């Protein structure tokens, strides 16, 4: 199971060691419908067009 | 390092009292990556005579 | 976030707008009219373009 | 447990928490006959006397 670092007596408990507070992430989706046509802006509702 | 999270949920349109029925997102599960090192040693020799 | 990385509130809001912007993309591709968007791959359906 | 909450907001496993450079130890047994008598300086490897 463990023995991290058994090598050949200062062993420790908790994995004394250090850590990396920085987040990544690889790819992410291509929004390509996201940009389509303007925002066209209401003021209402319920718009009407004829 | 971050995982996918990943949607949410549309009004039922008639609902504008308390609750609007919001849905919530996906738990994003912050997981651990970690890292080990191996090593490497190799040995020469000669003696004196030679 | 008394005993985390003091910080959750940047890692929280940047998932929630890709949750939205995923929710969104979701809805304009596909969409079957229940409480959302009418999504351009069965959309197409209808007026049996296919 | 560690991995708490679970509905909704993003939180972690293990290896969050902060460490401690410190080391501490139990009141051991004081010392005394050890160091109580007194010492004889030789130079050789027996001592003779009359």
């Amino acid at each position: 199971a463990v023995n991290q670092s058994s090598s050949v007596e200062v062993s420790s408990e908790s994995y004394e060691t250090i850590f990396s507070q920085r987040i990544i992430r690889d790819l992410q989706k291509e929004l390509v419908v996201g940009a389509l046509f303007e925002e066209l802006p209401m003021s209402s509702k319920i718009l009407t067009m004829l | 390092v971050e995982p996918d999270a990943g949607k949410a949920t549309w009004v039922a349109a008639s609902t504008y009292g308390t609750d609007t029925t919001t849905g919530e997102e996906v738990k994003g599960a912050l997981k651990e990556i970690h890292f080990s090192t191996y090593k490497l040693a190799a040995k020469s020799f000669i003696t004196d005579e030679t | 976030e008394e005993d985390a990385i003091f910080s959750l509130l940047p890692l929280l809001r940047k998932r929630l707008i890709e949750a939205h912007a995923v929710s969104i993309e979701e809805a304009f591709m596909t969409g079957d009219g229940s409480g959302k968007p009418k999504g351009l791959l069965t959309l197409a359906s209808e007026d049996s373009a296919k």
